[PDB]
């Protein structure tokens, strides 16, 4: 997460890491006893389920947590949009091989309906143990990170991206996607946060609005990050609750 | 070779997957990150793969 500040730990207990060989690739949320939202891109065909291994409750990603249970992956379904695309349809759901525990340090977000809209400019918050900086690692021992980051409309953030855009290396924000960040950049969501949970206020009250998804780079101007909209999904999730 | 002179493309989504690129002026098959999407050509999914095309 580039340009935010450490979470305290136990401040957001529906983030989860997402380690494969060992090694963390993704971050991840929690949704029910059982189920954890991600990215498709997170899981490229290549990988093996049996490596895919999910860390919860987990506040400093390299350091013994006591409350921090870990969960090999009883399932996992991309989006049926998404081997197809490359363009659209970048979420994943994850089954874990047993239902866990809830504590005080793990904890699932709220879904927003499929009929929900929140407003521009909005403030919420994206958390992550990405990079802190353009190919810079977050520094031993990975303190979650986190980061209030206003939402940017899809028009306003197709003007943007327009901007200085290069013809081979085309940005456009689809349907189910939605920006947030700030324009002159520097805060933004960076490698490693895929699958991050963008959690938004709504009257004391968090809601996963989106999905760590991609961005230009990460600080950059004009370049806000793009999330993956939930509630363009919730439908489809809610097919296995 | 060829692509092997392109610098490691990161790309626009942010997963972290460790890949190997050929650092054609450091003569090295080099660990880079990978994001997860609109990989180029010059990505390996392992070092020998790497040195192996260049």
């Amino acid at each position: 997460i580039t340009g935010g500040s450490s979470a305290v730990a136990g401040q957001w207990p529906w983030q989860v890491s997402i380690t494969y060989e060992g090694v963390h690739v993704c971050g991840g949320s929690l949704v029910s006893e059982q189920w954890v939202l991600s990215a498709a891109h997170c899981f490229p065909s290549e990988h093996h389920k049996e490596a895919y291994e999910v860390k919860l409750g987990a506040h400093q990603l390299d350091s013994y947590s006591e409350d921090a249970k870990v969960s090999t992956l009883k399932d996992i379904i991309p989006h049926p949009s998404y081997l197809q695309e490359g363009s659209q349809g970048d979420i994943a759901l994850l089954q874990l091989s047993r239902p866990i525990t809830f504590s005080r340090y793990i904890r699932p977000i709220s879904l927003p309906a499929a009929q929900a809209s929140f407003p521009n400019g909005l403030h919420c918050t994206v958390t992550g143990w990405g990079h802190v900086a353009p190919s810079v690692s977050l520094l031993t021992p990975k303190p979650l990170q986190q980061l209030e980051v206003p939402l940017i409309s899809r028009e306003t953030c197709n003007s943007l991206y327009n901007i200085d855009a290069k013809p081979e290396e085309p940005h456009f924000v689809q349907e189910d996607m939605v920006c947030a960040g700030y324009v002159e950049g520097g805060k933004d969501a960076c490698q490693g946060d895929s699958g991050g949970p963008l959690s938004c206020p709504v009257e004391g009250l968090w809601y996963l609005t989106g999905i760590v998804s991609w961005g230009d780079a990460c600080g950059a101007r004009n370049r806000p990050g793009v999330y993956t909209l939930a509630s363009s999904y919730a439908s489809w999730i809610q097919s296995k609750v | 070779p060829d692509f092997c002179l392109e610098p490691p493309y990161t790309g626009p989504c942010k997963a972290r997957i460790i890949r190997y690129f050929y650092n054609a002026k450091a003569g090295l098959c080099q660990t880079f990150v990978y994001g997860g999407c609109r990989a180029k050509r010059n990505n390996f999914k392992s070092a020998e793969d790497c040195m192996r095309t260049c």
